[PDB]
């Protein structure tokens, strides 16, 4: 986080944090549904917008 | 309940008339009157089709009609759908020439189909082949008409398991030298997609190249029902050559007998606009069938037509074929087991 | 020696010409064996016969191609289905005349199709040009979810995965459209100001009056709108800057009636081969056979140039996919509409007079705007970020 306020400043950027649905850094799985397309934690919410 | 039976073919006019008090006899549920009219179509003609059809859905106010055969004739199928959407009188289908399979469902169609989706049958070809442990094996289609190969790439989908699975994928022939190409092929398992009328000269092509002994193995799977070829193939069948199809016609009257039976304890009335061929020449009503099939329970198995409007969990059936030119069946498919006969120079131990 | 053919359409003064038309067309194949004769029908609008008129009078005439044409009548993807299955169960190939339906596509329903005229679903290659021409980027969709739908997204993203510049929003909305304001809701904070809406042309007057107190119809705002979305109530409450296409050839068939009857003689000549020349199958009461030679003369059908006609670029592609087709790309202005340019295997883009935007800016609105605030993601670990 001390490293993200100095982007801030030289870039001007404001924002809000707000941490992970559920604590996976994320890879990919399926059982019953396309091996692809499936990114959890935050490799989802990243790519789900 | 005005239900109908008919039947395509003169092999079935004297047991038109036996199945009729067979079919009252055999169908006994609460708050249900069988009444089954026994017809015979003449051929396979066009014009008549639509005639004797929609006649007798004028004439004698059919409600309800039930088709089997045993040729090799599927074209009618959507001729058969194609009638039915602008009367929305469900209609199913029992096996044959006009029973295979058929995408995607038409507008304002209620044809349900007693058969089997292709994914479905594949899906059933992995299991056979982890129990023989044949981890190494290539698929071979063509270039045939009503065919793609999106509804062959579930394979791609499944093999992420724990012990691996071996492809090279497949290779394309034409209709009409095919020596030249079908050389690319590594491992006797091969998997076959084409056409089953165009089929006989690609086993031709391929019986001219050695691949027709044991050595080479042939599978057969697909809408190409047959009941010169080689030794050893392989085929899916759900029950269409047995399981009874002379008792099935009580089979197929029953399950839309539980809809309209379901239906007005459900919801009671009786709506019958698709009385007449041209009642109104409109196409904004219906009668809302399709939501039906969710639960359908008889012999101990289930009958829960989806909304592709296929047997979920039919009785498959793998069957072999002796060098003989004998038709045979090996083992049997269940639920979810593969119960199966025969389980277990460079050969040595 | 004589030929028969199928000439089913719904004006009977169209059906004078043809009879000049193949007692002209005769002598361009020289008359070797050219002895043909127009016989065409009328067909109706009741539901009865048209599962009987198909081989009533047709098949018994021992035809050897039919042309069918989309009737006056506002109605579509209806008249050409019974000629589809009624071909196809003898397999005699059937060509569509001003066929544009996106649902003609598939070769499992039809096993033999043709026509002459390219449906809704390839203008969307024509899209992807005019964006490019005009280095737009960061773009969205608004498609309905129904048959064509589903072929209006898988066309598209076929011509940009190899640049990679994916769509950044493909949200979709129901065919019954009803008060939908959310879904235009979601598709506002995304920082687009281009979107392209390809739904019906109902489905227009909704968004465009939905649209209409959103306040989202005016500057900074480039839409991209297809031809069956601009005429009917599309026209009205739709926004100034409405950029929409068309089709030269359309809404008329003269033209497209002397190629058909010409490509169809062309056949004639490679009919003489030492393999059978067996004639289809006569009369509708009974049959169990058909005539083999139909896909052997299909694919020389494809391989034809046939110049002049229509702008003298005839090609045809499989299943009718009508390869080369002039577009016209034309305009809205306050009402009245006018033309910007036309349109080929490339662009051109001659301005004819000039172009409008919403809120009438003289200048192209660029469609982007920086995201000066944005969300970040974090995780508790012990010794980086403490919670
Ligand atoms: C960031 O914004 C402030 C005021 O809006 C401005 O003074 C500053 O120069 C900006 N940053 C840079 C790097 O210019
Ligand atoms: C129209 O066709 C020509 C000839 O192929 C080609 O240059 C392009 O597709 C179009 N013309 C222009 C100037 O873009």
């Amino acid at each position: 986080i001390d490293l993200l306020i100095k982007l801030a400043r030289t870039m001007n950027f404001t924002y809000e944090v707000h941490l992970v649905a559920d604590g996976k850094f994320g890879t990919q799985e399926r059982v019953n549904n396309s091996n692809k397309k499936e990114w959890n934690g935050m490799m989802g919410e990243l790519l789900s917008g | 309940l005005n239900v109908a039976l008919v039947f395509s073919g003169p092999a079935y006019a004297a047991e038109a008339a036996r199945l009729g008090p067979a079919v009252a006899a055999a169908v006994r549920s609460p708050g249900l009157d069988v009444r089954p009219v026994a017809l015979v179509l003449n051929g396979s003609d066009p014009r008549s089709l639509v005639l004797q059809l929609c006649d007798l859905l004028s004439g004698l106010r059919v409600h309800g009609v039930v088709f089997e055969d045993d040729s090799r004739a599927p074209a009618v199928a959507p001729i058969l759908d194609f009638l039915s959407a602008q009367t929305s009188l469900p209609i199913v289908a029992v096996h044959g020439g006009a029973a295979l399979v058929l995408t995607p469902k038409e507008k304002g169609s209620t044809f349900l189909q007693l058969g089997s989706s292709t994914e479905q049958q594949l899906q059933v070809i992995f299991e056979v082949l982890e129990e023989y442990d044949w981890t190494s094996f290539v698929a071979v289609t063509t270039r045939a008409p009503g065919h793609r190969a999106f509804l062959s790439y579930i394979e791609v989908l499944t093999d992420g398991s724990l012990v691996g699975w071996e492809h090279r994928g497949a290779l394309t022939l034409d209709p009409g030298v095919l020596s030249a190409q079908l050389r690319s092929v590594s491992a006797q398992i091969r998997l076959l997609f084409c056409a089953r009328e165009e089929a006989e000269p690609v086993f031709r092509a391929a019986e001219e190249a050695g691949l027709t002994g044991s050595g080479y193995v042939w599978f057969m799977v697909g809408p190409q029902l047959a009941g010169p070829l080689p030794a050893g193939l392989f085929a899916v069948r759900s029950a269409g050559w047995r399981d009874d199809l002379a008792r099935r016609v009580a089979a197929g009257v029953a399950v839309v007998a539980r809809g309209a039976q379901a239906l007005l304890r459900d919801y009671g009335f009786l709506p019958e606009l698709g009385h007449d061929c041209r009642a109104q020449n409109r196409t904004h009503r219906g009668e809302s069938l399709h939501r039906y099939f969710m639960n359908i329970t008889w012999d101990n198995r289930d009958y829960s037509f989806n909304e592709d409007g296929f047997l979920v969990n039919p009785s498959l059936v793998v069957i072999s074929l002796t060098r003989d030119r004998t038709w045979e069946v090996v083992g049997s498919w269940e639920q979810q087991t593969l119960r199966l006969k025969y389980p277990l120079t460079q050969h040595l131990t | 020696k004589i030929v028969n053919i199928g000439a089913v359409l719904s004006t009977r003064k169209h059906e004078q010409m043809f009879r000049e038309a193949v007692n002209q067309a005769n002598k361009r194949h020289g008359s070797w064996k050219i002895q043909l004769n127009a016989t065409s029908v009328t067909h109706k609008p009741n539901a009865i016969q048209m599962a009987l008129s198909v081989c009533e009078d047709l098949i018994s005439s021992q035809v050897y191609a039919i042309l069918v044409s989309h009737p006056p009548t506002p109605n579509d993807h209806f008249t050409p289905t019974p000629v589809s299955y009624t071909a196809g169960f003898y397999r005699i190939p059937v060509l569509g005349l001003t066929t544009r339906m996106s649902i003609y596509s598939d070769k499992s329903i039809h096993l033999s199709f043709l026509r002459t005229v390219p449906p809704y679903s390839h203008q969307s290659s024509v899209w992807f040009e005019m964006m490019r021409v005009y280095s737009w980027n960061h773009i969205i969709l608004l498609v309905s979810d129904d048959h064509e739908g589903r072929a209006a997204q898988k066309r598209l993203e076929t011509l940009l995965e190899e640049r990679e510049s994916k769509a950044e929003k493909v949200l979709q909305f129901d065919p019954g459209t009803k008060n939908v304001t959310a879904l235009l809701m979601e598709a506002k904070e995304l920082e687009a100001r281009v979107i392209i809406l390809s739904a019906s042309e109902d489905d227009a007057a909704t968004v465009y009056r939905a649209a209409a107190m959103l306040n989202m119809t005016g500057s900074g705002y480039v839409w991209l709108v297809g031809e069956r979305e601009i005429s009917g109530n599309a026209l009205r409450y739709a926004p100034d800057g409405i950029l929409g296409l068309q089709l030269i050839n359309g809404k008329n068939e003269s033209a497209h009636i002397s190629d058909a009857v010409g490509v169809v003689a062309q056949a004639v000549h490679e009919l003489l081969e030492k393999e059978n020349i067996t004639d289809p199958p006569r009369g509708c009461v009974g049959n169990t056979n058909i005539w083999k030679t139909g896909p052997l003369f299909k694919r020389v059908l494809m391989s034809s140039k046939y110049a002049d006609g229509v702008t003298g670029r005839v090609e045809f592609n499989e299943d009718g996919d009508r390869k080369f087709a002039n577009y016209s790309i034309m305009n809205l202005q306050n009402r009245k509409l006018v033309q910007v340019g036309i349109y080929n295997g490339t662009h051109v883009i001659p301005n004819d007079r000039k172009i409008i935007w919403p809120g009438g800016e003289t200048e192209k609105p660029r469609g982007y705007q920086m995201s000066t605030r944005l969300k970040i993601v974090t995780i508790h670990q012990e010794p980086f970020v403490y919670v």
